């Protein structure tokens, strides 16, 4: 597909008190891979994070838009922003391209700016929301990551088994996709501190 | 004084001296009248020849707006061409749009309301005309209509527009309206501008006469006043 | 602001025309003559310092391969009105394959002398000096900033052109020569300024039908001068 | 319709501009603002104007206004005639980040600023900003820095500013008082603490009156330190030590 | 947009605002250049600094290309303007025809602008009168003036800015053709001609040059005092 | 029309805007109201005296809300009140178009003020006689805001605006102080209302508008008639 | 406190006024007209009287009751154009109304929407601020009938006993006497009282040609202007 | 007199002044006269010059195959005039592919000056035109003014010292219908000769005639096909 062009795969998990969000590294054309250290995961203020996954240049162009509207929202009201009102400002910012549209699976994932309430949410290429609560998957491989993630996935996680049912789930269905691979990175956050750890992937 | 510059504004007492003075520009012109009888309306303008100039049917003021009406101005000439365009415009535009006659209840209105938008804004200055409407038509009847300068715009039987406002229209209510065909209404407008005014400011004078009605089928022209040449032979038994 | 921009006389004309002919007469002086062998043309530069360099100011500009000018008083709006002449030169070459003719020129020119208009800016100021060879000869043209364009055998311009223009009828006819209409127009020249008159005060400008190239004269006027 | 236009641009009788000097004056009947010298760090200092009792204070920021994330800038003027500037201002700069991913080098968001002021000075014909304000921020090319718009779109980088007829005298204190080498805030602090005492006509300087707000470099990130009341109030008992310390000449 | 001439003509045939608003330049900072036979110079006074603060934003002496120099006069923000749009016009040029721009070509863009700047509908013309000096074609020593008519005007020498007439005037004894053409006695006798201002208090001097095929050099006030040491010497000499 | 679009609001020698200073006298001339900022609530009150006794108080309203939760209230003239509300009204909803959620009480103020700065800049067009006393309960904390024909805007424990509005705050101070509950706010609301207005004072003469952390709540003349029916 | 050109254009005064808009307030007086509406109780009245002096001028073209809608009527004092435009604003309004929203527009909201464009019209200058009142009556379900009035200022309100044009000082001043002994108005009552107060305003108790009557009842919706005869009827059933 | 600034005001007598001075302002140009017979229609203009050397300015200019008007006033708008009817006569030629009759195209001249003296922001044109056609009702000779109020005549003469013109037309206007193209034209300048001072006379260079004709195409000429129209005359009656 079109969303196959450049690969991709961005998986996101609610944990107990914590949220996991991770993606691959792998950027390339078609059958040609480039470089293993794209980002596809970017800050949106403090322990709140975005991932998107599709066509780089989509990629890449609205999380500038989405900078940019989120600096500005952020300079006009001293308070930081809250996920859902990040998710309607996506939904707005991809609904604008009505006809025009990026191509890109944008995923949320944050927590309470007040409590320690966690957030996953997702959107389709013309703003869908969709709100869950287990995880919630974008890119090209989809039924490898839904079956995995219905697999392993518990309600009530420690942060460590959190991380370790979200690498297995990535490892093994990224292994089985094709165009998707060369290395994973894994942000696991939560109230206290930010943790950002790399996987020794299968680079074949 | 003082007031009295932009067309926007309002006086210490409360009314618009543009206005006032667009409404006395049309007091020095020429005479016109205009009164219906019960199966057409007839028209009527006194028309003076400057001194030797002219050429005895050039710059009518009897128009022709549309297949039914025509109007009768007074005032400002060119004026009087701009806004019989815009009338032209507006039966033309109802034509194409709804496939039949305008009424011109509708279209008196439609005017008034374009001659209002002159005299709102301090762009644009009032007009100088004062004009009749006439009309015919079979399931409406005659139809007599006026509108001043302000665009203050309703019905009569009988009207005059110019310096005898009030001198013709004290034996034009004298009379019998409704009795009267078109016909006979011819010879009474003629005796009416023929009364008026004879010699005594200026030296000649020229008489026009339109007519609508049912004799016309529902035309609006020019009497052929040649044909019966019903002022003169009454005209010099008015005199007694 | 005592009666502007749009506003007849009582008795007259407009406002603001008759002062932009006033404006003309602080201008330097030109004089061009109109002769059956070719068009000549003089101006004056009024030069200052001995900073001002001669040979950069300009006067005497060049439409066309064969249509001369001269200007009068201000300088930036008739160089607006060259680059646009030249510009609609070049276009009836382009739709033509021919030269536009002198007059025609000058109805391109004249077509905008008063399009003056703020709502719906200011009229120009400046008197131009036409001179061109047509398929009829030799022709020497004289515009006004009102437009009313006319044809002049010999027009003097600008500053104490009153004297210019008497004893320039003085001494013209019809059957005058080239060089002697040059020496003629020099002398008034010299009559009617102020400095002495040497190799960088004048320019001159001759346009033949035989020599429609080079509508000027390079120090050969020292030459010129040096004759009288 | 032209006799309703009023000078809206022109130049005098004699020669000088009207507009311009109006906007001056306009400048003058304002708040107090300043800002110091300092090779780390830079601060600002700033009036409160209307300091009557019933107001709520929860805005944190009555003359700053943080339009970057490594600079802000005081004001003094009309007010929202200003808040305008400080939207369009911030859209500015956001637009260049838009634009590079690289912040704003902030000089030449002081000449679009003027710009937009400039432009409002010769065509347009409307009413002109009168008002002038700052800059504190920091780059990659020079550092900290410090800037001093005015109506006329006249832009001067300083390194000890000016404000109209409360702050003349402050800036001849200024020159009488000029300090060079030392980076040290706290001195800055205590020689901005003297310069508001001395020029504000606030008895003993209670610290409702003022605002002050710095911006330093911790290790990657120019944060801006909008400080809170009880370090300004012991910068205050602290500068009235220094009052005795004068005294200590009798 | 507005309806309304700035630009009406007197009742004698002048205009009220061109004119006169010449007398904004009149009333501005002085600055002078000449053209020697291979490097230029010019320079601007009048620093006027409250001697504890920065001035290398206030700089009056810019550039559009390499190959071109700047001055102004009057009020800054007009000539702030009419700078950046400059720049935009020559690196305009360089996008087309792959030349060096010509000084000529961008005074006629400055000009021009100025003039249909003046005739337009209702807008302040700019106060200023800028100095562009270059040397392209073969490096042929080239200054050109403005106007705020939009009047463009090359000279050898110049001054404008407060009492020009007392520049120009000390330039005519220092009009030769000798001057013992030397590059440094040529920029110390313009330093002598701003040193003729009606303060001269000789530190506030801004000077820069360039030599037609290097690029623009500010000095540094040593220099400038060997310079104003070596003019009082022959200042002595001539006793 | 033509589009002269000048200004007419220029620079005094002074300095001054004396359209703008005319326009606050102007305000100042207007009916009183009066608006308090209680612990948990804002209440806000109007004092509506018709002309004769033949004008019904069931058609205009001056107590508006602008969302659920957001009062506004006046003290000047209703033809330019009635443009702003409307236009207040289009842009929070804008504002809930975009975000999802309901629009902050600052929020307004800046979009309000700005559009109304605009209106003190742009082309030929008098400012708006009209002094808002905008509030709201927005994330608990509630808020009270006042602006002005000027284009700025304050934040007020509690204020008044029209006539004699400096008597009024004169006794705000006194009376007045950081905490009550809503009941003591109209009570003392009620008091300060009632220390300007004519002696003739009904369920109708006033309009109060209360603004609970439930939202905003808009009271009916029953519970006025309840209240105020000598409250103390 | 003639400061600036206060007295040409909408710019404020010193002290807070701005007389361009209360020299509106009496280009109604120049009209010479008088209108009386009355709301008791499900029924709504309308009175106004007509000045005809000519024998030639119609009658029906005359009358200022203007049907709006079909369950919506107005009466205009004021000079003509103004009224008429906003007469054609109203009607366009409804329409618009119906189309957007599906239903029937109340008269409160009409009413609004009126006195907001005549807010449109005050707040730039260069546009004159149509000096004409306009009052409109009408039936709303679960509210009854209503009546409404509307300014030039464009404030509008809405009330019971309700009298705008020349006089209506000494008009309100009866209302005031009599709208406060608490009788039911059972629609003769209300027919009665208005003929009555305007006959003890202008003291004529004259013929049934001259005052137009214009009801709304709840019992037929829809507007309606009253016949010579009914008129007549109501008269001498008031004439004791 | 304040309110005698602009076209907009009216007058508190109601003579808007701007019309009245353009109508002044269209009678400081060369004089001018036109007259038709009943086949043919022949206008005759006068020029003047700057100045001895000078050419004289010319005042009949073609227009179309049967249309020629002549001017008086400004030139400026005389051939903004003229571009206007120029475009207004092909435009109809190309459409319905015939000439246009002349009193449609007056009344597109009458509306097209009507807007310069209506709103605000524009003036009258000063214009002096004598229009000269053929429809299939033959020639027809009208006249405009700057107010628009234009006229059909049989003869008319509007310009400098033009009255005592009209007095001739008034004692000649039952000769010109009924004589051929020669006797026409020698009456026109046995009115121009009449609109000169009688120190001088009328000379070849300053003056020119046009003539359009039923079967005839409007041509213009001057002094070489005039010289056979100056002679046939004799001297004024000293």
């Amino acid at each position: 597909s079109i969303m196959s062009y450049n690969g991709g795969a961005v998986m996101a998990m609610k944990g107990k008190n914590c949220v996991a969000i991770a993606a691959d590294r792998r950027f390339g054309i078609q059958a040609q891979m480039v470089t293993t250290d794209f980002q596809k995961i970017f800050p949106m203020g403090d322990r709140l994070y975005i991932g998107l996954a599709g066509l780089a240049t989509d990629v890449q162009t609205v999380a500038q838009r989405l900078k940019f509207r989120l600096n500005l929202y952020e300079l006009k009201e001293g308070r930081q922003i809250k996920p859902y009102t990040l998710m309607s400002m996506v939904a707005n910012l991809l609904y604008e391209k009505r006809f025009g549209p990026y191509y890109t699976e944008p995923v949320i994932a944050g927590l309470d700016p007040k409590t320690f309430k966690p957030f996953i949410c997702s959107l389709d290429l013309i703003g869908c929301p969709m709100v869950t609560d287990d995880f919630v998957v974008s890119g090209t491989c989809a039924e490898q990551m839904y079956g995995m993630c219905e697999s392993l996935w518990e309600p009530n996680m420690d942060p460590d088994h959190l991380f370790e049912t979200i690498s297995q789930a990535m490892l093994n269905a990224v292994d089985r996709d094709a165009v998707s691979g060369m290395g994973v990175i894994v942000h696991i956050i939560e109230k206290d501190k930010i943790t950002t750890r790399t996987l020794k992937a299968r680079m074949d | 004084t003082g007031y009295d510059l932009s067309a926007s504004t309002f006086s210490p007492d409360g009314r618009v001296f543009q206005v006032e003075y667009a409404m006395k520009a049309v007091e020095n012109s020429s005479t016109a009248i205009g009164i219906r009888c019960k199966d057409g309306v007839v028209f009527g303008v006194e028309k003076l020849v400057l001194s030797k100039l002219y050429e005895e049917g050039s710059n009518k003021r009897l128009f022709n707006v549309d297949r039914h009406v025509g109007m009768a101005v007074a005032g400002l000439l060119a004026d009087a061409r701009s806004l019989a365009d815009i009338a032209r415009e507006e039966a033309s535009n109802f034509r194409s749009n709804f496939g039949y006659n305008i009424p011109l209840k509708h279209l008196a209105d439609r005017v008034a309301m374009y001659v209002h938008a002159y005299t709102l804004y301090s762009a644009v200055r009032p007009f100088g005309c004062s004009f009749m409407l006439g009309s015919y038509s079979v399931n409406d009847g005659a139809q007599l209509y006026m509108i001043d300068p302000s665009g203050v715009s309703y019905g009569y039987w009988g009207c005059a527009i110019g310096k005898a406002r009030q001198a013709a229209k004290t034996e034009i209510e004298k009379l019998q309206m409704k009795e009267m065909t078109c016909r006979d209404i011819v010879k009474e407008v003629a005796k009416i501008i023929y009364i008026v005014h004879d010699e005594v400011k200026d030296k000649a004078f020229e008489l026009e006469l339109s007519w609508v009605g049912e004799l016309t089928n529902g035309r609006h022209e020019i009497v052929p006043k040649d044909i019966r040449e019903e002022a003169e032979k009454y005209a010099k038994e008015s005199l007694k | 602001y005592d009666r502007g921009v749009n506003t007849f006389s009582p008795e007259g004309r407009l406002f603001q025309v008759e002062y932009a002919i006033e404006a003309i007469k602080l201008g330097s002086t030109a004089i061009g003559i109109q002769t059956s062998e070719g068009v000549c043309l003089a101006v004056e530069k009024r030069i200052t310092s001995p900073l001002m360099e001669p040979s950069s100011i300009e006067k005497i500009v060049e439409i066309d391969a064969h249509i001369g000018c001269a200007m009068s008083g201000l300088i930036a709006d008739a160089k607006t009105l060259i680059d646009k002449a030249r510009v609609e030169t070049q276009n009836h070459w382009f739709t033509y394959n021919e030269t536009m003719t002198v007059e025609s020129v000058t109805q391109a020119v004249s077509n905008l002398a008063l399009q003056f208009g703020e709502e719906d800016s200011r009229p120009f100021g400046v008197a131009l000096l036409f001179g061109g060879v047509d398929e009829k000869g030799p022709q020497l043209f004289h515009m006004d900033p009102s437009g009313t364009f006319v044809q002049c055998d010999a027009r003097a311009i600008g500053s104490a052109s009153e004297g210019a223009q008497s004893s320039l009828q003085e001494v013209y006819h019809k059957s005058m020569t080239l060089k002697e209409a040059i020496k003629s127009s020099l002398i008034i020249l010299k009559q009617v300024m102020e400095e002495k008159l040497n190799a960088t005060n004048i320019e001159l400008a001759t346009v033949q039908p035989g020599q429609n190239f080079h509508m000027f004269t390079k120090e050969e006027l020292e030459e010129v001068i040096k004759d009288i | 319709s032209r006799r309703y236009d009023s000078r809206t641009t022109i130049f005098s009788p004699e020669g000088r501009l009207y507009q311009v000097e109006y906007a001056m004056e306009a400048i003058g009947h304002a708040g107090t603002c300043l800002g110091i010298l300092a090779n780390d760090g830079v601060l600002l200092a700033a009036e409160r104007r209307n300091i009557h009792k019933l107001l709520d204070e929860v805005f944190f920021s009555e003359k700053i206004y943080k339009l970057n994330e490594d600079m802000a800038c005081s004001v003094a003027g009309i007010t929202s005639d200003a808040n305008v500037l400080t939207n369009e201002l911030r859209l500015i700069a956001q637009r260049y980040l838009l634009q590079y991913q690289e912040p704003i080098p902030c000089e030449q968001l002081v000449t679009a600023l003027c710009d937009i002021k400039q432009a409002y000075t010769q065509f347009g014909g409307k009413r002109p900003f009168g008002v002038s304000l700052l800059y504190i921020g920091w780059d990659k090319h020079y550092g900290f820095q410090l800037y001093q718009s005015d109506p006329s779109g006249n832009y001067g980088g300083w390194k000890a500013t000016c404000i109209g007829n409360n702050s003349a005298a402050a800036v001849s204190m200024l020159k009488q008082d000029y300090k060079e080498g030392e980076m040290t805030l706290k001195s800055a602090l205590a020689l901005a603490i003297k310069v508001l005492n001395k020029t504000m006509d606030v008895s003993k300087l209670s610290a409702e009156k003022v605002e002050i707000a710095t911006l330093t470099r911790e290790n990657g990130k120019t944060v801006i330190r909008v400080l809170k009341q009880k370090e300004v109030e012991q910068l205050i008992k602290k500068h009235e030590e220094e009052e005795a310390k004068a005294e200590r000449e009798k | 947009s507005y309806d309304r001439a700035i630009t009406v003509f007197s009742p004698d045939g002048h205009l009220f605002q061109v004119e006169y608003a010449q007398e904004a330049v009149k009333k501005g900072s002085t600055a002078v250049g000449v053209r020697g036979r291979d490097i230029v110079v010019l320079g601007v006074e009048k620093k006027s600094v409250a001697k504890l603060q920065d001035e290398r934003t206030v700089r009056k002496i810019c550039a559009l290309d390499d190959n071109v120099c700047m001055a102004f006069a009057g009020l800054t923000a007009d000539a702030r303007i009419v700078i950046n749009r400059a720049r935009v016009e020559c690196q305009s040029h360089r996008l087309t025809v792959e030349d060096p721009v010509t000084v000529e070509y961008i005074t006629r863009y400055i000009a021009s602008l100025k003039q249909r700047y003046t005739q337009s509908n209702g807008r302040r013309p700019f106060g200023i009168s800028a100095l562009i000096v270059g040397f392209d074609f073969d490096g042929t020593p080239r200054l050109y003036q403005t106007d705020p008519s939009g009047t463009y005007h090359a000279w050898k020498a110049n001054a404008i800015g407060r009492g020009a007439k007392s520049v120009r005037e000390f330039l005519e004894k220092n009009y030769t053709d000798e001057a013992i053409e030397t590059d440094d006695l040529t920029i110390k006798l313009v330093i002598k001609a701003l040193l003729e201002v009606v303060q001269s208090g000789g530190k506030n001097i801004e000077l820069a040059v360039m030599r037609r095929d290097q690029s623009l050099k500010i000095l540094n006030p040593e220099e400038i005092e060997k310079y104003v040491a070596e003019i009082e010497k022959e200042k002595e000499e001539n006793e | 029309e033509r589009g002269y679009s000048f200004s007419l609001t220029t620079f005094s020698p002074s300095g001054k805007l004396v359209q703008i200073e005319y326009a606050l006298a102007a305000v100042a001339g207007g009916a009183p109201s009066v608006g308090i900022k209680a612990a948990n609530g804002v209440v806000l009150a109007t004092e509506k005296k018709q002309k004769s006794i033949l004008y019904d108080e069931r058609s205009v309203h001056k107590v508006e809300p602008i969302t659920k939760h957001i009062g506004l209230v006046y003290s000047g003239m209703g033809p330019d009140y009635r443009v702003l509300v409307h236009r207040a009204r289009k842009l929070a909803q804008q504002y809930y178009l975009v975000y999802q959620e309901p629009i902050p009480t600052a929020q307004l103020v800046q979009r309000v003020a700005s559009v109304m700065q605009e209106y003190t800049q742009s082309g030929g067009v008098r400012p708006f006689g009209v002094s808002l006393l905008i509030c709201g309960w927005n994330e608990g904390r509630p808020y009270l805001f006042q602006s002005d024909p000027s284009g700025a805007y304050f934040a007020w424990k509690a204020t008044a605006m029209g006539k004699n509005y400096v008597n009024g705050k004169t006794f705000l101070e006194k009376r007045y102080n950081e905490d009550l509950e809503l009941e003591d706010a109209i009570h003392t609301a009620i008091l300060t209302l009632k220390e300007s207005f004519e002696g003739q004072m009904t369920e109708d003469n006033i309009e109060v508008g209360i603004c609970n952390e439930a939202g905003f709540r808009r009271l009916t003349p029953t519970e006025v008639k309840d209240y105020l029916a000598a409250i103390a | 406190s003639s400061a600036g050109f206060d007295r040409h254009i909408t710019i404020f005064s010193p002290e807070g006024r701005l007389y361009q808009v209360e020299y509106a307030f009496k280009a109604i007086n120049q009209g010479g007209l008088t209108s009386v509406a009355v709301r008791g109780k499900d029924c709504a009245v309308i009175v106004t009287q007509k000045k005809v002096p000519d024998k030639l001028l119609d009658s029906s073209t005359v009358t200022h009751l203007f049907k709006i809608t079909e369950n919506i009527g107005c009466v205009m004092t004021g000079m003509t154009a103004d009224s008429r435009s906003q007469v054609q604003r109203a009607r366009y309004e409804a329409a618009n109304w119906k189309y957007k929203y599906g239903y029937e527009i109340p008269v409160d909201m009409l009413c609004k929407r009126i006195a907001d464009i005549s807010q449109v019209y005050t707040q730039n200058a260069e546009m004159r601020p149509l000096g004409c009142c306009m009052i409109l009556i009408g039936i709303d379900e679960e509210q009854g009938p209503q009546v409404y009035k509307c300014d030039p200022a464009g404030y509008y309100c809405g009330f019971k006993a309700t009298a705008a044009g020349v006089k209506q000082t000494e008009s309100t001043s009866f209302l005031e006497k009599k709208v406060k002994k608490k009788f039911d108005w059972t629609f003769e009552q209300t027919v009665e009282t208005a003929i009555t107060c305007l006959s003890t305003v202008l003291s004529i108790d004259f013929k049934p040609s001259e005052i137009e009557v214009g009801v709304v009842t709840v019992e037929n919706p829809k507007f309606r202007i009253l016949t010579e005869a009914e008129i007549d009827a109501h008269l001498v059933a008031l004439a004791e | 007199n304040q309110y005698d600034n602009d076209v907009t005001v009216w007058s508190p007598q109601g003579r808007i002044h701007q019309i009245e001075y353009a109508m002044e302002a269209v009678k400081q140009g060369s004089a001018t006269v036109g007259l038709k017979s009943k086949t043919h229609a022949v206008l005759v203009a006068l020029k003047r010059a700057q100045s001895e050397l000078a050419a004289h300015q010319k005042k009949i200019l073609h227009v179309d195959n049967h249309i020629g008007i002549s001017i008086a006033g400004l030139t400026a708008d005389a051939r903004l005039l003229c571009n206007f009817m120029r475009q207004e006569c092909l435009d109809s030629r190309f459409v319905f592919d015939r000439p246009l009759p002349v009193s449609r195209l007056v009344s597109l001249i009458g509306s097209k000056t009507q807007i310069p003296t209506q709103r605000y922001g524009r003036r009258p044109y000063g214009v002096g035109l004598l229009i000269a056609g053929y429809d299939d009702m033959g020639p027809h000779i009208f006249q405009t003014c700057p107010s628009a109020n234009y006229f059909d005549c049989r003869a008319m003469s509007i310009g400098a010292r033009s009255q005592s013109a009209r007095t001739y037309l008034e004692r000649h206007m039952s000769e010109f219908m009924e004589c051929n193209l020669n006797e026409l034209v020698k009456h026109g300048l046995r009115a121009l000769r009449e609109t000169l001072p009688a120190e001088q006379d009328l000379t070849t260079k300053n003056v020119s005639i046009g003539i359009v004709g039923k079967d005839l195409e409007f041509t213009i000429y001057d002094d070489d096909d005039v010289s056979p129209f100056l002679e046939g005359l004799e001297e004024r009656p000293q």
